[PDB]
RNA sequence: GUUAAUGUAGCUUAAUACAAAGCAAAGCACUGAAAAUGCUUAGAUGGAAUUGUCCCAUAAACA
C-alpha cells in the first residue's frame, strides 16, 4: 500500500528547514515534496 | 521544553502505531501468504492437471525486463 | 527452469529523502523476500530543478517470486514515485595468497 | 476431457487513497521534530498560490461521485484494482462466472489468455502477461471439466459501448462474494490482490 | 451423516514443574542501506485424554 512508505523523514544532520509544498501536475495531480522556502505549490510546466 | 504529559501522549501515540505497524505486518504477511499459497496452490493443481503446459510456462521471457511500471 | 538475471532499479524520485524511504522500504522486504542486494548506489543530481535517482541492487528472482514480487512494489510505491527495471551491464592481500597457488 | 481457460484481470488503481488519521498526527510528530533537529507581503504571495491551487483543479481520487451505479464502466473503483466479471450461462449451470473461453493444446495458455482479453470485451484494450504461470484452477463435474483462472493487468483500456449488452461489472472485493457464491468461484479471492 | 479434519501466539514434538517457555516478528534511537548495538511493543493451550486418539468447536470433499 502506498501508505505503508508514505511517512517519511529527513535523515541528514545539518540543514536550512525545509518546508511542504505541492507540486501540481500537467494533468492537475498533485505530490507532497519539501522545499527549501516556505512556498505553498508548484506547477508543472 | 515539551511538558511530561506531552511527551507521554507522543509516547503512547507511538505505542499505538508500533501496535498498529505489527498488525500491518501480519495483515501483509497473510495477504501476502494467501497470495502466495494460491499461487502456490495453482502450481501444485495444473502440474497434476498437466506438466507439460508448466515445462512451457516455466522458461523465461527475454522481452519481458525492462519492464516499468507507475 | 531458467533463473532471472541480475536486474537494477533505477528508483527516480523528486525528493531523495522520499525515494531513501522507499529505497530502505524495499530492501528490507527484499532482505525478508531473500533478495540478495549487493549494491545501493546512488546517481548524481539532474541538475539544470534537480531530481534524485538511487538504484537497488536485486539479484535472483523466479517467474512465480518475480509475478508476486513486482506487483507488491505496485502497492509499496508511495506517492510520486517511479519504478524502473533494466538488466546489469580492488582485492586485499589474504585473496591474493590463496589465488597464487591456484593460477601456478 | 472438456477444456475451458478463464482470465482474472486486473486493473491498476489510478490514483493513492488518503492517509488515516493516526498516520496524519504522526506526520505532525515527525515534522515537529524536523523543524528542532533543522539548522533555523509574503501573504499576498500566499494567497496568489492558494487561489492557483483552487483555479486548476485535481484528479478526484475515486470517479464514483458521479456514477455511484456504473458496473459496466471500466472506471468503477480508483482507489483498488478492478477485476473484470461477466454473467454466462451453462447447460446445466447458470452462474455469474469470471471471462472464460475455449481453449485447445494449439493454443497456448498465453494465446487463450490474449484471446479472452479482447473476445468478452470486443473492444481494443490494453493489457500485459507477467508470466505465463496461472493462477487458479477450478474442476466442476456433471464428463471431465476444468476451468483455468489465469492474470494479467489493464495497462490501458479503449472501453467503447461502456453499456453493453453483457453483463460485465468491475469488482475489486466487494461483489466477488456477491456474485460468485460457490467456492470455485467464491475462492477467486485467494489469488486475488 | 462418512472421510479429511485443525484444534499452546508466525514457528516448536516448549512445558505441563517451582513458568503457560524459547525463537521468529515490531517501534524508536544510532545517519550511507542492511546488520550490529541501546531503550521499548503485542500476544495463544477449542479442549481433552495419552502422549514421544479422540473431542466437540470446526470441517472441504465425500454427502
Amino acid at each position: 500500500d502506498c501508505s505503508r512508505a508514505s511517512l517519511t523523514r529527513l535523515r541528514r544532520q545539518a540543514y536550512a528547514r525545509l518546508y511542504p509544498v505541492l507540486l501540481v501536475k500537467q494533468d492537475g495531480s498533485t505530490i507532497h515534496i519539501r522545499y527549501r522556502e516556505p512556498r505553498r505549490m508548484l506547477a508543472m510546466p | 521544553e515539551h511538558s511530561p504529559e506531552e511527551s507521554e501522549r507522543r509516547a503512547l501515540l507511538l505505542k499505538r502505531w508500533a501496535l498498529f505497524k505489527q498488525q500491518e505486518h501480519e495483515m501483509e504477511r497473510d495477504a501476502i501468504r494467501s497470495m502466495l499459497e494460491a499461487q502456490q496452490e495453482a502450481l501444485e493443481e495444473l502440474k497434476l492437471e498437466s506438466a507439460e503446459l508448466y515445462a512451457e510456462a516455466i522458461k523465461r521471457d527475454t522481452s519481458l525486463f525492462p519492464f516499468e511500471k507507475e | 527452469d531458467y533463473e532471472y538475471g541480475v536486474l537494477n532499479i533505477h528508483l527516480t524520485a523528486y525528493d531523495m529523502s522520499l525515494a531513501e524511504s522507499y529505497a530502505q522500504y524495499v530492501h528490507r522486504l527484499c532482505n525478508r523476500l531473500s533478495i540478495k542486494v549487493e549494491e545501493s548506489y546512488a546517481m548524481p543530481t539532474k541538475t539544470m530543478l534537480t531530481t534524485h535517482e538511487r538504484v537497488v541492487q536485486i539479484s535472483g528472482l523466479s517467474a512465480t517470486f518475480a509475478e508476486i514480487f513486482l506487483e507488491v512494489l505496485q502497492s509499496n510505491l508511495p506517492e510520486g514515485v517511479r519504478l524502473s527495471v533494466r538488466e546489469h551491464t580492488f582485492k586485499a592481500r589474504p585473496e591474493l595468497e590463496e589465488l597464487l597457488a591456484k593460477l601456478n | 476431457w472438456r477444456l475451458s481457460g478463464a482470465l482474472c484481470l486486473q486493473r491498476p488503481p489510478l490514483i493513492t487513497k488518503a492517509l488515516t488519521p493516526l498516520q496524519e498526527e504522526m506526520a505532525g510528530l515527525l515534522q515537529q521534530i524536523e523543524v528542532e533537529r533543522s539548522l533555523y507581503l509574503a501573504q499576498d504571495l500566499e494567497d496568489m498560490w492558494e487561489q492557483a491551487f483552487l483555479q486548476f483543479r485535481p484528479g478526484a481520487r475515486e470517479t464514483e461521485a458521479d456514477k455511484k451505479n456504473d458496473r459496466t464502466s471500466l472506471h468503477r473503483k480508483l482507489d483498488r484494482n478492478l477485476v473484470l466479471l461477466v454473467r454466462e450461462k451453462l447447460g446445466d449451470q447458470d452462474v455469474w462466472m469470471l471471462p472464460q473461453v475455449e481453449w485447445q493444446p494449439g493454443e497456448t495458455l498465453r494465446g487463450t489468455a490474449e484471446r479472452i482479453l479482447a473476445t468478452l470485451s470486443e473492444n481494443n484494450m490494453e493489457a500485459k502477461f507477467l508470466g505465463n504461470a496461472p493462477c487458479g484452477h477450478y474442476k466442476f463435474k456433471f464428463l471431465g471439466v476444468k476451468v483455468f483462472f489465469f492474470k494479467a493487468l489493464l495497462l490501458t483500456g479503449d472501453f467503447v459501448q461502456a453499456g453493453k449488452k453483457s453483463r460485465h461489472v468491475w469488482a475489486s472485493k466487494e461483489e466477488l462474494g456477491d456474485y460468485l457464491q460457490p467456492k470455485y468461484l467464491a475462492q477467486v479471492r485467494r489469488f486475488l490482490l
